[PDB]
């Protein structure tokens, strides 16, 4: 079973540093080369730099060299990428991937991803507001708002109610905080006969809440 | 580094359509790209591998070829789940390079949104501001005007959207819009609207609430 795993990523203020790890297992990073790939929000692939874990030989993009160095450890099978300076264009997900082949450079695997955030402002948790059903079909909601950094993840009834759920993408606010609406589509009759909580998670800041959204 | 021009940036085709989406290298890159697929939240993931192979568990709906420094992915069989942006990839020198994307949408018959207003709860205001949402559910196409009426008053550059991704299923989009206010500024006023107007709408709807009854 292939898996990489990346993490480190988080909020850090411009001119510092993070370190971040890959982890590989279900292969040897020694019979392949090893990249990271990064994605700034809404915007496209960037390849950051790679590695060739036997040798240790690295190559970096023209726009974090110098600042970004990667790295690897083959007997504990991860990568690294040390990133100094950081500045607010360094932004992204960052994504680690292989070629996994001899002569297959296409980039099979990938990691999930890990979220830096490079930026002055402070973490800042959300508060929740349920959105009552007002009184065919009803809705009701869940309001996270002006919280920082991203992300926030939301469930209904602990993952129990998926059918006409949508959480919504955040919107970044003109004050530098995020905000993002979970709602559902319920049948009106169906508001005495069941109870709704929105299950709210911000990591970055610890910030558990459980709202019941009552009519 | 090596260009690859990727064309058009982003289109809309009928399930079963045949969808062709082309990449052009600015320098020599041999057969070495290869396509991805990237729906929202996620990482890419291989379609195709050095021009023209499929790669093992994807779709054989998905092809690819080239022509000199033209490569091209083709969907014979356009799919509601093939929603995403398609990236292609030079491999062939240091640094690899990524088309910029095509962001692929289905396209289906026009449906109505259904619309609700939430008002901004107690506790929220307390914090000095005050926030009114409206949800339109279950919608296509994309575009719809949302406009918010305060006092009868249209309001402008104080409200943000936000839309769902096509639903995997029945292919619709749904929309929330944020109304934000003072408190103060919100106090100060009774009716709030909502007004949609949209494709499969016969003509505009309004939804509305009063501030003191609710």
């Amino acid at each position: 079973e292939v898996q990489l795993v990346e993490s480190g990523g988080g909020l850090v203020q411009p001119g510092g540093s993070l370190r971040l790890s890959c982890a590989a297992s279900g292969f040897n990073i020694k019979d392949t080369y090893i990249h990271w790939v990064r994605q700034a929000p809404g915007k496209g692939l960037e390849w950051v730099a790679r590695i060739y874990p036997t040798n240790g030989y690295t190559r970096y993009a023209d726009s974090v060299k110098g600042r970004f160095t990667i790295s690897a450890d083959t007997s504990k099978n991860t990568a690294y990428l040390q990133m100094n300076s950081l500045r607010a264009e360094d932004t992204a997900v960052y994504y680690c991937s292989r070629w996994g082949g001899d002569g297959f450079y296409a980039m099979d695997y990938w990691g999930q991803g890990t979220l830096v955030t490079v930026s002055s402002a402070s973490t800042k948790g959300p508060s929740v507001c349920p959105l009552a059903p007002s009184s065919g079909t009803a809705a009701l909601g869940c309001l996270v708002k002006d919280y920082f950094p991203e992300p926030v993840t939301v469930s209904w009834n602990s993952g129990a109610l998926t059918s006409g759920v949508h959480t919504f993408p955040a919107v970044l606010q003109s004050s530098g905080l995020y905000s993002l609406s979970s709602v559902v589509t319920v049948p009106s009759s169906s508001l005495g006969t069941q109870t709704y909580i929105c299950n709210v998670n911000h990591k970055p800041s610890n910030t558990k809440v459980d709202k019941k959204v009552e009519p | 580094d090596i260009q690859m021009t990727q064309s058009p940036s982003s289109l809309s085709a009928s399930v079963g359509d045949r969808v062709t989406i082309t990449c052009r290298a600015s320098q020599d890159v041999n057969t070495a790209v290869a396509w991805y697929q990237q729906k929202p939240g996620k990482a890419p993931k291989l379609l195709i591998y050095s021009a023209s192979f499929l790669y093992s568990g994807v779709p054989s709906r998905f092809s690819g070829s080239r022509s000199g420094t033209d490569f091209t992915l083709t969907i014979s069989s356009l799919q509601p789940e093939d929603f995403a942006t398609y990236y292609c990839q030079q491999h062939y020198t240091t640094p690899p390079t990524f088309g910029q994307g095509t962001k692929v949408e289905i396209k289906r018959t026009v449906a109505a949104p259904s619309v609700f207003i939430f008002p901004p709860c107690d506790e929220q205001l307390k914090s000095g501001t005050a926030s009114v949402v409206c949800l339109l559910n279950n919608f296509y196409p994309r575009e719809a005007k949302v406009q918010w009426k305060v006092d009868n008053a249209l309001q402008s550059g104080n409200s943000q959207e936000s839309v769902t991704e096509q639903d995997s299923k029945d292919s619709t989009y749904s929309l929330s819009s944020t109304l934000t206010l003072s408190k103060a500024d919100y106090e100060k006023h009774k009716v709030y609207a909502c007004e949609v107007t949209h494709q499969g709408l016969s003509s505009p709807v309004t939804k509305s609430f009063n501030r003191g009854e609710s």
